[PDB]
């Protein structure tokens, strides 16, 4: 299962 | 309140009537739910992540409620592995990081 | 501190003498920080996001200051788009989420 959920906008 | 992180900070969102469950999350630039149907216009947008790209639908203007407290903005859609509530919307309901 | 969420949470941290800028990511369950040397034992590990997965190195036992605020723990290292606090680290130096 996932676990790092860094985002980055466009 | 005030949210420990021992374990993820996941609160229920309700969007369009419906009830989910979504990670609070400060290491977002934004809003992104699971693929699921919204009204209207929208934009398809490239968003990166810890493992690479995704591609999204651009949502303006919708309409959540995040544990509580009403929000109104831009929800992109499409296949992250959990709902996520980013920085955009963290910050229209007075979300702080304190310590 | 009381970080507000109006720009990315970088923060500074200092591991093994070196400054570096770091994310306080509350969506990230561990640390993971850009390739780099560290010392002593290691193991593979996967960590999984947006976009899939990716293979970093898990040290045990590594001091690590985050915003002046000393901890010491886990860290991973390996191909992450930025360095990244976790909640691990998180909750040593004490922080919550406040709506």
């Amino acid at each position: 299962r996932p676990g790092n959920f860094l985002q980055s906008r466009p | 309140p005030q949210i420990t992180l021992w374990k993820r900070p996941l609160v229920t969102i309700r969007i369009g009537g419906q009830l989910k469950e979504a990670l609070l999350n400060t290491g977002a630039d934004n809003t992104v739910l699971e693929e699921m149907n919204l009204p209207g216009k929208w934009k398809p947008k490239m968003i990166g992540g810890i493992g690479g790209f995704i591609k999204v639908r651009q949502y303006d203007q919708i309409p959540i409620e995040i544990c509580g407290h009403k929000a109104i903005g831009t929800v992109l859609v499409g296949p992250t592995p959990v709902n996520i509530i980013g920085r955009d919307l963290l910050t229209q309901i007075g979300c702080t990081l304190n310590f």
